[PDB]
């Protein structure tokens, strides 16, 4: 299960022009001077901190989930939560014949537990040694405006914090960064065999 | 962080120049700000021939870029009714830059 | 159970001109509009924070509840609480055909339990491998004036906070943000099977 | 059980001219400058915070209590506590024939547990699917002067607090807001089946 | 059991001219009357706070106790404690007819238990579906001078507080507001059936 | 048991001329300016706070103890403790014939438990409905000088406190107000049936 | 918050103008206020030919709108018996606006 991203964000999809406004608009020094491409490097650091704590995706990037054995008999919960439209469930063998499948499975979308959940009880078996591989597109929307705005504010509360102070310096807000994230974290209570 | 409670009518004078080089002030009103007014230690001060009564009055408003209407320049004065607060300087009180300290007098002749 | 929104709020329905009165910006300046692009960016970021802590809606935008298997045999409690006039339980098929169904389902309005209970003792069945999306418009009212005012105040107590501090900087009221929210949260005590 | 208000307050019933006097009269800056219609927007936010914590009504607005099944056999405690004169107990059926009833029930008024408490043991049964619906007028009096003055002071102690400080900023009074409310809260000790 | 007031206090019976001496406003100014509209607004807000914590009355205004079923077979303890000369136990009928009844009921005066015990071992019966309102004038005296002075001081300690701080701002006396009230509260230890 | 006072203090019996000396004599601003009749209104508030905590009387006012049933068979402890000379034990009937008794009882005076303690075992029985009524004069002496001076100092320590600070403001003395009162409080350990 | 304990007879002088332009003061009494008087560090000060003894005496009263009789203007003086407290300035001590700081002298000739 490597789960590398196929493509990253373009960078032009990120709200750098809007984050300059969350940094100092309506109150402030002026527009002031901010290294523009620096401000893009703190948004990518705040999204990747909230993509990890929430297990969401937020920009709808393309993924590739290549894992060896199916965990359940049929279920296969996908980790990156807001999903849409499996690109392909191609199945490579130990030599690399890469024979895709086009039926036998129906992705059941959900923000809680996205699944693969094949038809009946038969999910495509794995060639011995030949890892299965699932390409999917997971996230809310293509642009920044399609996001839930409370989750978008948790990026701006966090990316501004990485802008305002560089090293790990000390400094309880009601809806802080942490309180806006907790309704998007994954609540799991299984430590068991299934 | 400051609790803003007073309504101060900000006032800026247009400078109609006279023939000798001296401008004539009008003190036309500008839009109203909200502010807190914190007093200082006050005592009466010898004017020209007037025993003027002054108090320091650090006034705190919100901020703006320097080329905006909402910044009190030290050209301008505040006025709450008939109590004119001159502006000595503006000094950007907050660390993040949200609030501006002003500095006043309230010189009543007394 | 995906629960996305069909349409967002218009933005013109948000009280930006009244939120500006709240935050004590300024009365008679000739500019008066340098903050309009950001004030509604914090009103949408504070409503969406309270829409998740309360599971309420507040602007009565249209929703789409795309789910596959029914949670209980007949009930199907909807997540977004203040509802009215469920439009369509169109029953999609395994692939393609979408047949809207009158189906003999009712709607039990409540702020706590917005059920969709069926009258024929069984909701319309679900084609195996197909979803059942439900279009419904849920919220208090169309404009801002139709809200409960204490919940409207909890937006103004919260979006004023995001306007006054940008990053997560720490800084007790009788009826604060939280104490106004708590009569609108969902009080549940079931972790069981049914 | 939706329990939406039929009509809100007129706004002219609220003591905006008196609340300006509780804000700064006898001591203060002057009458000073207060956005008049802003001060009406904090009274409606403080009443709606005390209408929720006390489950009272305070202005005698008109209500509409539309619920599906009777909880007890005959009792039906009304939630909004100070009631007077059920407008109508019209009974709609699943299609909307809206056949009112005019006898069989006698509202027993009380500030503690207002009831419907039908005659004998027969309370009007519900058409299957056809929600019952009760319109009533609940509250103390039509004007602000008819209120208990300790509850009116809890509005003025609270609406001034929303005026004095905007965001959720920190700041134990003997009869504060909370101590004036507690003799109007509903004291219930039932978590049971009846 | 509704317990509303027939008439309020006149306002001229409240010691506004003595409360002004308490609060140290000023002695010989020519204005002297800019606070009269608000000083009795806090005296009525502090009496009504102590009328609820003590269940006392303090001005001997007339009450109306409209109730339906008797609390105990014969006793019927009245809520507002210092009573004298219960006027009328007029027994209304199911609808309309109001017949005042001498009925052979007595009145047992007490500051703690102001009973209305009946002498014929059963109070006058209640027409099923009809209320039994009791008019009675309960309080210490007509004017302010007939009060217990420590309870009168507890109004002046409390209404001075509302005059000096407007919103709920936090700010230990030997006999404070609370320690003067506590010999006038009702000390009860019954949560039982009778 | 109403126990209203027949007559209050005259006001001229109170040491207003001496309390001005306890307020500022020998050290101070000057005699200064104090609203004379205000200083009488704080002595009556400090005595009535110590008349309640000690259950004493301190000025020897006239009382009227009108109670329905005798508690014991013969004892009848009187509440206001330092007593002398029952004025009359007149006995009214349910109609008001008011037939006094002149023998059968012997008041046994005591600062701890003043009693009525009739002769033998027969204390005057009560006409059914006709409350018994006892008029007595309770207190130390007619003038202020006849008091125990430690109890008089507890008035001056308390009445000065109500003069020095008006609202309920915060501020452990060895013999404070509370330590001078505790040897005059009533020490009771009965919560029982007799 | 201040504990008010002194009775100060507020006094305002009517200004009967003389022929030369100078007003003549009368110091007719005004209504009495309640106040606290907090001393400052005092020392004697060189007058004209008098070695005047002065102490700062920040006096705190309650507030009013500026067009009311209860405001001590710095025109006026306090007087407790025969101890005249001049007013240097009035400065609105409290944040909510309930209390006014005054500023006094008590210049006794000594």
């Amino acid at each position: 299960m490597m789960l590398n991203e196929v493509t990253a964000v373009p960078g032009t999809a990120l709200p750098v022009a809007e984050f300059r406004d969350h940094l100092r608009l309506g109150t402030g020094f002026a527009d002031l001077g901010a290294e523009d491409a620096a401000l893009l490097s703190y948004l990518r650091a705040a999204i990747a901190a909230i993509e990890g704590r929430t297990a969401k995706a937020l920009i709808s990037r393309g993924f590739r989930l290549a894992l060896t054995a199916w965990r359940w008999g049929d279920m296969q919960t996908l980790p990156i939560a807001p999903v849409a439209t499996v690109t392909a469930l191609r199945l490579v063998d130990a030599a690399g014949v890469e024979t895709p499948v086009a039926a036998g499975w129906r992705l059941v979308p959900d923000m809680a537990r996205p699944r693969i959940e094949a038809l009946g009880a038969m999910l495509p078996m794995i060639p011995t040694g030949g890892r299965v591989e699932i390409d999917f597109t997971a996230g809310f929307g293509a642009s920044w405006s399609a996001l839930p705005v409370d989750l978008a504010q948790a990026v701006f509360l966090l990316a501004a914090q990485y802008y305002e102070l560089r090293h790990d310096g000390a400094a309880a807000m009601p809806f802080g960064v942490m309180a806006l994230i907790e309704r998007w974290r994954t609540v799991r209570v299984l430590g068991g065999r299934p | 962080r400051p609790r803003l409670n007073r309504l101060l009518v900000l006032e800026e004078a247009v400078r109609v120049a006279d023939g000798a080089g001296g401008h004539r002030l009008d003190w036309q009103a500008k839009g109203e700000v909200w502010a807190e007014v914190t007093a200082g230690s006050g005592s009466e001060r010898a004017g020209e021939f007037v025993t003027l009564a002054s108090v320091p009055f650090t006034i705190v408003v919100r901020a703006a870029p320097v080329g905006a209407a909402r910044r009190p320049r030290p050209e301008q004065r505040f006025r709450e009714g008939a109590r004119i607060f001159r502006i000595l300087a503006v000094a950007e009180r907050d660390r993040e830059g949200h609030y501006l300290s002003c500095f006043a007098r309230e010189e009543v002749v007394a």
